[PDB]
């Protein structure tokens, strides 16, 4: 038995525009075993419609998601994903960085 | 995914040796022949893979084709016992195995000394109830079936006395009727004279 | 180009009897098209990509008939595995299994795969020459055997190197400005100040198919791998693929360095440098 | 381990269902089942690759299977077969499109009627004296008739021990009247021994038929005796 | 188009 925590990636679909609407990205991937929990956060609190992917996996068995939903961006908006996994021992919040 | 069998049916005499054919457009990974005895399961007797495969069971030696589209069946020295269907099967697509429609074959005995005779039998509890028994003719004279509604002829049937080498083919007809007689029976057949 | 076909399998157990997780989805070089759940309420093969909807019913309920089939001989080797390993009726186990073909430029078989792993690791795995399995352990010896009795490696074959590269070569021609089709790289970089001594030049590559590509930092000497930051290649979410690569300068050296972006897409490698 | 068919006759009244019993202890995963005409091929009707699934054949109207248990694979024949009487056929392979193991067979015959149901009657008719002279051994012959269905095993005995040695029987028992569908049929067999033998009135001959007809369950509301699977039997003594 | 035929392990 063999465990791998996952690689976590906050970004945008397209380029941050203030104005204009887009899509929020986790990407998490490189994880095993396959239960996995992905949350992403608008200000701290749950943006309750997010969709993902279909559960695959790369070469090295190990499993791969995004898990995306549809936003706005603002100046002083801050937003996050928060993922559990049993590799874990706290949900672990990764920041979005607009430029990154 | 189709296999197709050369020839239906073979009739061939004691001792001798053939070749039965399993042909097919389709490439196989692994081709299986049975033997099936009528009314009685299919016994499986190869399994061939490699392309050019040559084994053997017995008397009998089993080819595979190099492209592995072909397959054939050698039986050597003959005997009666190797009488039976003989069914080629390959690996289906579709999780099953595609079947031929077989080889039915025939190895007729080679009876030394024909001795072509029509007996009459009598039951052991009473009377009438008499039948015909055309028994010791030779392997090449057939006999045909009935045209009385009351006449019933059964086929030929070889059994073989083990005992010192000695095998014989048999015939039996019946009737009911009065008219009913051993020369007026079989003689919808074409018998030997030498009765 | 290059491409390829792609089935992926993962069969998960629930503690105590609850019934087997099974997920099923298909790819075609970088992009999924076919998908396969048992908590779904279809319980059907089900269409990820516009362009193989076009297929009628008879492909569909075949291709949801055979995938049932894969979903119990799975929730079986669930079983088997853990009698193989000793393990108790109270763990959750992954099997995981992967089959598929690669083609050449003009569509010609080149790879054939047939893989599997359990909880994580490799446990059998069929050789390249499509002859031979790869069996890790001794556990894994006896599916190796079974299997070479069976001879499931010739049947395997015929698929690999003939059925596999029929599908994809349908797929290939049915949606081919889809699957054909190669986006390049929509490239820039963006500068940042790192307290003030030091700065980081970070080398975008964004809304490029395929996904394979390669971003590389030169300076004025060549390729400084080390020092230098790379990540993941990832989604975008409509298709396309992002990947960055990044490193931190000190200040004024920023004309020095420059960015190397090869592509699928890109007839010429590109070579990019920041100009105040 | 083998694998195993019960039962091997199969007797049903018209539009009546009935199911066919497969099972095995071989360790396969795949099972088959393929019905056999008389001078004819196989015919797959149902087939699973795996336990909890299977899948339709070429002939699988009519019919339906269960694969809940990996030892079995019961066949179900609806009464909406149009010609359910057949010889049914099991098999199995250690995986699909392998090499298959078959079962010994199940013979199935289904009647408009259970009236037509008629029990064989056995007679040994001694041999000819003109045999004795000519070929210096002697023929004995058995002779079942008019039994519906056409479920019958047949055997020769002598001095209560089975023979297998100079015996011979119709591969194919004969229709008394093929106008009707529920025709009745007949069987004849040989045993042939030297004239030394059957001279010899120590030695006794029994030509034994065993009879597959008709069950307890079933009632029988006639004036005949209740064809019940039954074995008819008649023997001869050497004679001088 | 997955496998036509399955094999447990």
């Amino acid at each position: 038995m063999i465990q791998r925590t996952p690689k976590i990636q906050v970004y945008s679909r397209h380029p941050a525009e203030n104005g204009k609407s887009n899509f929020l990205n986790c990407y998490v991937s490189g994880f095993h075993p396959s239960d996995i929990e992905v949350d992403l956060l608008k200000n701290g609190e749950r943006i309750e419609k997010v969709e993902h992917s279909d559960l695959s996996f790369s070469k090295d068995w190990s499993f791969y998601l995004l898990y995306y939903t549809e936003f706005t961006p603002t100046e002083k908006d801050e937003y996050a994903c928060r993922v559990n996994h049993v590799t874990l021992s706290q949900p672990k919040i990764v920041k979005w960085d607009r430029d990154m | 995914q189709l296999l197709e069998q050369s020839p239906q049916f073979l009739s061939i005499q004691e001792g001798e040796n053939l070749t039965v054919y399993c042909n097919s457009s389709s490439v196989f990974s692994s081709l299986q022949w049975y033997r099936q005895e009528p009314g009685e399961g299919p016994v499986l007797l190869v399994t061939v893979v490699t392309g050019g495969e040559v084994k053997k069971l017995k008397r009998l030696t089993f080819q595979f084709g190099d492209a592995r589209k072909d397959s054939s069946l050698h039986i050597t020295a003959a005997q009666p016992g190797d009488t039976g269907l003989y069914l080629c099967a390959g690996a289906g697509s579709q999780g099953n195995l595609i079947f031929g429609k077989g080889t039915k074959l025939s190895v007729k005995p080679n009876i030394q000394n024909p001795d072509p005779a029509v007996y009459q039998l009598r039951d052991s509890k009473s009377s009438d109830k008499s039948v015909c028994l055309f028994t010791d003719f030779d392997s090449q004279t057939n006999v045909s079936q009935s045209k009385d509604s009351d006449v019933y002829i059964t086929d030929k049937c070889v059994l073989d006395m083990r005992s010192m080498d000695f095998k014989s083919n048999s015939a039996v007809a019946w009737s009911n009727k009065s008219d009913f007689a051993c020369a007026n029976a079989f003689n919808n057949s074409i018998i030997p004279e030498d009765t | 180009g290059s491409h390829s076909m792609r089935y992926f399998f993962t069969s998960v157990s629930r503690p105590g009897r609850g019934e087997p997780r099974f997920i099923a989805v298909g790819y075609v070089d970088d992009t999924q098209f076919v998908r396969f759940d048992s908590d779904a309420a279809s319980q059907r093969m089900e269409p990820r990509a516009p362009w193989i909807e076009q297929e009628g019913p008879e492909y569909w309920d075949g291709e949801t008939r055979k995938v049932k089939a894969h979903s119990q001989t799975h929730r079986v080797d669930l079983g088997t595995l853990r009698g193989y390993y000793n393990q108790s009726e109270a763990g959750s186990h992954t099997v995981q299994r992967m089959y598929g073909c690669d083609v050449g430029s003009d569509w010609r078989f080149l790879r054939g795969y047939h893989q599997y792993a359990y909880d994580g690791k490799d446990y059998i795995a069929l050789k390249e020459d499509l002859r031979s399995w790869t069996a890790a352990d001794m556990a894994a010896q006896t599916t190796k055997h079974k299997w070479e009795a069976a001879h499931v490696a010739e049947q395997l074959r015929a698929y690999l190197e003939g059925t596999c590269v029929e599908w994809l070569r349908r797929y290939l021609e049915n949606g081919k400005e889809t699957l054909q089709r190669t986006d390049a790289p929509k490239t820039h970089m963006t500068h940042h100040a790192v307290s003030d001594h030091e700065a980081t030049l970070r080398c975008w590559a964004l809304s490029f198919y395929p996904a394979e590509i390669t971003l590389t930092w030169q300076r004025d000497g060549e390729d400084q791998t080390q020092d230098t930051e790379l990540v993941e290649t990832r989604p975008a979410g409509d298709g396309t693929f992002q990947k960055w690569a990044a490193v931190v300068v000190p200040s004024g050296q920023e004309q020095r360095y420059t960015c190397h972006v090869q592509h699928e897409g890109l007839p010429k490698p590109l070579t990019l440098r920041w100009e105040p | 381990g083998g694998i195993t068919q019960s039962p091997k006759y199969l007797f049903r009244k018209e539009g009546q269902n009935v199911t066919l019993s497969c099972e095995q202890n071989l360790n396969h995963d795949a099972m088959y089942w393929y019905r056999q005409d008389p001078g004819q091929g196989l015919r797959l009707i149902y087939y699973s690759q795996i336990v909890n699934d299977f899948q339709k054949g070429d002939i699988a109207e009519g019919y339906s299977v269960s694969r809940e248990k990996k030892e079995s694979f019961p066949l179900t024949v609806t009464s909406a077969q149009k010609n359910p009487t057949a010889f049914y056929l099991c098999a199995s392979s250690i995986r699909s499109s392998y090499e298959q193991y078959f079962g010994p067979g199940t013979r199935l015959t289904v009647t408009e009627d259970l009236k037509n149901v008629f029990p064989p009657e056995v007679a040994v008719f001694e041999p000819s004296e003109a045999e004795i002279s000519h070929t210096q051994k002697a023929t004995l012959v058995c002779l079942a008739t008019g039994f519906y269905p056409d479920h019958v095993e047949l055997s020769w005995w002598v001095n209560g021990k089975e023979v297998h040695s100079g015996v011979c029987t119709d591969p194919q028992p004969l229709k008394e009247q093929p106008a009707l569908n529920d025709s009745r049929y007949a069987l004849s067999s040989r045993l042939r021994v030297s004239a030394t033998f059957w001279q010899d009135p120590r030695n006794h001959f029994r030509c034994q038929v065993q009879f597959y007809g008709l069950s307890e369950n079933d009632e029988w509301t006639q004036d005949r005796a209740k064809p019940v699977t039954q074995i008819v039997s008649a023997e001869a003594w050497g004679r001088a | 188009g997955i496998l036509e035929f399955v094999f447990t392990l």
